[PDB]
C-alpha cells in the first residue's frame, strides 16, 4: 500500500505500508548489501547509524551460487544470514559488479558470484526465490539491450514475467512474496512505452526501471519520464544503476521513488568520505592523500556517526596506510550515514517546497 | 620504605598457585588472572573500540616496533598518546620495541649501547637503546611499559644465553634510570636466562632487587620441549615477588594458560587461527572451512555471548569463508578473542568461589576426556600444585 503525501514538481513524497506491516519512506533507498551482509557492517555496528532504511537489497548473483544450502536451511535467506527482522528486495545483479554481458537468450539468464557462472531458466530462477523467500524480488528480465535487439528486451522480458507470475500462482511459499515488474526496452522510446504499457497490464508490486545507468544521459531521463507517466501512480518506482546524488535528483522529478545505496559503499573502497554539504547555504574527500596524516578533525565536522564522533582523519588516514580493515568500517559507517541523511533532507525539502534549492546546492558540489 | 604496589590479591587457591587479583591501572582496574589481546590484531580485522570493550577487554597490546614506524612517536605524540590517537580509553601494554614482530633481516648484532636495526639495501643502522625506548614509550602513554632486554631463542645455547640474560640486567637499570614518571607508567622487568635454570634463578634473583611494579617472564615459548617449558614458568613463580604481578608473554593455547594460571602468572598475551577458518570452542578448535560445516546450522557454540554467535550458524560462516573470506575473518576473530576473555572470566570466577581444582579438572575433561588422554606435561605440572585430575 503506497500512500502519498504530495506531488511537488513531479516529485512523489509518501510512504509504503503494509510490508507485519511495516513501512517505507518515498523518496528513499535501500540499504545495499553484498553477500547477504552490509559491506563491513554488523548488527551492532548498524544499529548505530541514523536512518537505515526499511528494506535491504540483495542480488541475485551473490546468493544464487548457495541455492542448496539455502533450500535446505528452508528459512529464507533473511533468517540464513542472521539479520531477520529486516525486509529484503532481491534484485537480478549487482550495480557494482554485474558480471560479462551477452548471456541473456529467450531462455535464461546468468549471473556471476564468487565462483562460476550460474544459467538460470525461469523455472530454476523461481526456484532460487523459493530459497531465499525474499520479501519483493525483481522478476527476470533482458536489461542488456545496449533497434531490433530492443524488441527482444521487451518480448522476453514479457514472457518471463507471465511465466513468473504462473509459477508464484501455484507456490506457497512464494505466495507472501511481491513480484516487481522490470520496463526494458533500451533506448527506444517505442518499446519503452511498449514495456511500460504492458507490464503494467500484469499485477505486480511495483516497477523497476531497468537500463538507465550512466557512463545518465538526457536522452534516457525523457525515455524515463516518458516511461513513469505510463505507469500507475499508487505503485512503487524503483530504479537501479542510479545512486549519485546529483543523479538520484533528476530521476526522483520523473517520478522515481526507490534507489540502491551503492554509491557511498564506492566511496568507501576507494578510502574516501562523502563531506558535502546537504542543508544550507567537492562532494567527497580522499583520507589516503598525505595532507590528512595530521589532521585530527572528524571526516565531516557536527556529523553524528560513530566514526565521526570519536576519530579522527588522521587516524583513519594510518589505517588505510596499514591495510587495517577498521578503515573500510569507519568509512562504511560516515558514508551510509552520510547517504541515508541526503534521503532525508530530500524528503524534509519535498515537505517544505525547496527541493529546487537543495539541487542547487548538490550540483554545486558534485 | 617500597613503592606503592599496583596489584591486590583477592582471592588465593589453597593447595595451587592460582591467583585472583585487581591491578589498579591508570585507565582502570584490571581484574586478573586477564589474557591481553594485541589491539591491532582487533582493528586490523575491523573490529572497533566498542566492540573490543563490549567483549570485556579491559587492556589490550600495542606493538612498539610496527607503531615506531607508522604512524610513528611524533605523530602519536601530537595525537596525544595512542590513547587518543586510537580513541582507546582503557589500558595499554607496550613493548620495547626492539624485538617483537621485528625480523631477523631487520637485525644487526645487539651491543651494549642497544639494538641495531638495519634499513634496506645497504643503508644507515638505526640504534634503539634503553633510554631512547622508555622515551618512546613514555610518547605512546601505555599504562604498562616492558624493559628493553637482550632475547635469544629459547633453543640457543652456549655463552650467548648468560650474556644476554646480564645484559637485561644492565638494560633493566638504565630503563629504571631513564623512566622519570613512574607516577603515570608502569615499568615491568623480563626474566631472561633460557631453559639454563642456574642463569634463570640468577636472573630471578636479580632483577627482583630492583624495585620495578611488575614482573615478566621472558625467553619462554619459542620450540622448547614441553617438559622444560612449565618447569622454567614455575622456577620463575617460585622466585617472583607475590605482591606483584606475573606477566607470562607468548602463551596463549587454552590449555597453557589454565596450566600457568595454576603455578602463579596473572597476566598473558599471544599472536592468528581465524585466518586458517578456526573457531576455538572448548574441545580444542572448529575448521569451519570443512565441507561437513556446509549444512551444520548451529552456531559456533550456543553458550558463547559473542556477537557471532549470537547471529551466525556455522553454515553461514562456512559460506563466508569461501564467497567473502574478509568478511568471515572478522565473525572468527571477534569469536576467537570471546573465547579467550570468557576462558580466563571463567578462570577468574572459580579462584574467587575457591572451585578452581574442579574448574582444571572440568576443564581437562571437556578438552581431552580421561586421564590417559590429557597431555603428560600438562598432568605432572598440575600435579605439581596439588590438582590431580
Ligand atoms: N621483549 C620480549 N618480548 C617477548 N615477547 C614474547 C617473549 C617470550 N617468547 C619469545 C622469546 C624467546 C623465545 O624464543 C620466544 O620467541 C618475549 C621476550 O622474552 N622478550
Ligand atoms: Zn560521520
Ligand atoms: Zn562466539
Amino acid at each position: 500500500k503506497l500512500s502519498l503525501i504530495k506531488v511537488v514538481n513531479g516529485c512523489r513524497l509518501g510512504k509504503i505500508q503494509n510490508l507485519g506491516d511495516c513501512t517505507v519512506d518515498i523518496p528513499g533507498c535501500l540499504l545495499y548489501t553484498r553477500t547477504g551482509s552490509a559491506p563491513h557492517l554488523t548488527h551492532q555496528t548498524l544499529r548505530n547509524i541514523h536512518g537505515v532504511p526499511g528494506i535491504a537489497q540483495l542480488t541475485l548473483s551473490s546468493l544464487a551460487e548457495h541455492h542448496e544450502v539455502l533450500a535446505e536451511y528452508k528459512k529464507g535467506v533473511g533468517s540464513f544470514i542472521g539479520m531477520p527482522e529486516s525486509l529484503f528486495y532481491c534484485s537480478l545483479h549487482d550495480p557494482v559488479t554485474p558480471g560479462p554481458a551477452g548471456y541473456v537468450t529467450s531462455k535464461s539468464v546468468s549471473v556471476w558470484g564468487f565462483g562460476g557462472r550460474v544459467e538460470m531458466t525461469v523455472s530454476k530462477f523461481m526456484a532460487i526465490q523459493e530459497a531465499l523467500q525474499p520479501d519483493w524480488f525483481q522478476c527476470l528480465s533482458d536489461g542488456e539491450a545496449s533497434i531490433k535487439r530492443a524488441r527482444k528486451s521487451v518480448d522476453r522480458s514479457l514472457l518471463f514475467l507471465d511465466s513468473c507470475l504462473r509459477l508464484q500462482e501455484e507456490s506457497e511459499v512464494l505466495q507472501k512474496s511481491v513480484i516487481i515488474g522490470v520496463i526494458e526496452g533500451g533506448d527506444v522510446m517505442e518499446e519503452r512505452l511498449r514495456s511500460a504499457r504492458e507490464t503494467a497490464k500484469r499485477p505486480v508490486g511495483g516497477f523497476l526501471l531497468d537500463g538507465f545507468q550512466g557512463d545518465v544521459t538526457e536522452t534516457r531521463l525523457h525515455l524515463l519520464s516518458s516511461v513513469t507517466a505510463e505507469l500507475p501512480e499508487d505503485k512503487p518506482r524503483l530504479i537501479c544503476g542510479v545512486s549519485r546524488p546529483d543523479e538520484v535528483l533528476e530521476c526522483i522529478e520523473r517520478g522515481v521513488d526507490l534507489f540502491e545505496s551503492f554509491f557511498p559503499y564506492q566511496v568507501t573502497e576507494r578510502g574516501c568520505a562523502l563531506t558535502f554539504t546537504f542543508d544550507c547555504q567537492s562532494f567527497e574527500i580522499n583520507l589516503k592523500e598525505k595532507k590528512y596524516q595530521e589532521d585530527f578533525d572528524p571526516l565531516v565536522r557536527g556529523c553524528s556517526c560513530y566514526c565521526c564522533k570519536n576519530h579522527t582523519r588522521a587516524y583513519i588516514h594510518h589505517l588505510l596506510m596499514t591495510n587495517e580493515l577498521l578503515a573500510g568500517v569507519l568509512l562504511m559507517m560516515h558514508n551510509f550515514e552520510h547517504y541515508f541523511g541526503f534521503f532525508c533532507s530530500i524528503r524534509e525539502a519535498l515537505k517544505n517546497d525547496t527541493l529546487a534549492q537543495l539541487k542547487e546546492l548538490i550540483c554545486r558540489q558534485m | 620504605e617500597s613503592a606503592p604496589r599496583i596489584m591486590r590479591l583477592v582471592a588465593e587457591c589453597s593447595r595451587s598457585g592460582a591467583r585472583a587479583g585487581e591491578l589498579r591501572l591508570p585507565h582502570g582496574t584490571v581484574a586478573t588472572p586477564v589474557f591481553m589481546p594485541v589491539g591491532t590484531q582487533a582493528t586490523m580485522k575491523g573490529i572497533t573500540t566498542e566492540q573490543l570493550d563490549s567483549l570485556g577487554c579491559r587492556i589490550c597490546l600495542g606493538n612498539t616496533y610496527h607503531l615506531g614506524l607508522r604512524p610513528g612517536p611524533e605523530l602519536i605524540r601530537k595525537a596525544q598518546g595512542l590513547h587518543g590517537f586510537m580513541n582507546w580509553p582503557h589500558n595499554l601494554l607496550t613493548d620495547s620495541g626492539g624485538f617483537q614482530m621485528v625480523s631477523l633481516f631487520s637485525l644487526s648484532e645487539v651491543t651494549e649501547e642497544g639494538v641495531h636495526f638495519r634499513s634496506p639495501y645497504d643503508g644507515e643502522e638505526t640504534l634503539l637503546s634503553p633510554e631512547r625506548s622508555v622515551e618512546i614509550q613514555n610518547a605512546l602513554g601505555s599504562d604498562i611499559i616492558m624493559q628493553l632486554d637482550h632475547v635469544v631463542s629459547s633453543t640457543v645455547t652456549g655463552p650467548l644465553v648468560e650474556e644476554a640474560m646480564h645484559r637485561s640486567v644492565r638494560w633493566l637499570d638504565r630503563c629504571i634510570a631513564a623512566h622519570k614518571h613512574p607516577d603515570k607508567q608502569n615499568l615491568f622487568a623480563i626474566i631472561q636466562g633460557g631453559l639454563n635454570a642456574d642463569l634463570r634463578t640468577t636472573c630471578l634473583k636479580e632483577m627482583t632487587k630492583r624495585d620495578v611494579p611488575g614482573f615478566a617472564i621472558g625467553g619462554l615459548s619459542g620450540g622448547e620441549s614441553k617438559a622444560q617449558f612449565w618447569k622454567m614458568v614455575a622456577l620463575s613463580t617460585s622466585m617472583l615477588p607475590k605482591d606483584k604481578p606475573r606477566y607470562l608473554m607468548g602463551v596463549g593455547y587454552a590449555t597453557d594458560l589454565v596450566v600457568c594460571v595454576a603455578l602463579g602468572c596473572d597476566m598473558f598475551d599471544c599472536v592468528r587461527t581465524a585466518r586458517f577458518g578456526s573457531a576455538l570452542v572448548p574441545t580444542g578448535n572448529l575448521q569451519l572451512k570443512k565441507k561437513q560445516y556446509a549444512k551444520d546450522f548451529s552456531p559456533i557454540n550456543p553458550e558463547c555471548p559473542c556477537p557471532t554467535c549470537q547471529t551466525h550458524s556455522r553454515a553461514f560462516l562456512h559460506a563466508l569463508l569461501h564467497s567473502d573470506n574478509t568478511t568471515a575473518l572478522h565473525h572468527l576473530t571477534v569469536h576467537n578473542i570471546a573465547y579467550q576473555l570468557q576462558l580466563l572470566s571463567a578462570v577468574r570466577s572459580s579462584i574467587l568461589e575457591q572451585r578452581f581444582p574442579d574448574f582444571v579438572r572440568n576443564f581437562m575433561r571437556t578438552m581431552y576426556g580421561d586421564h590417559s588422554l590429557c597431555p603428560a606435561w600438562a598432568v605432572e605440572a598440575l600435579a605439581s600444585v596439588g590438582i590431580m585430575l
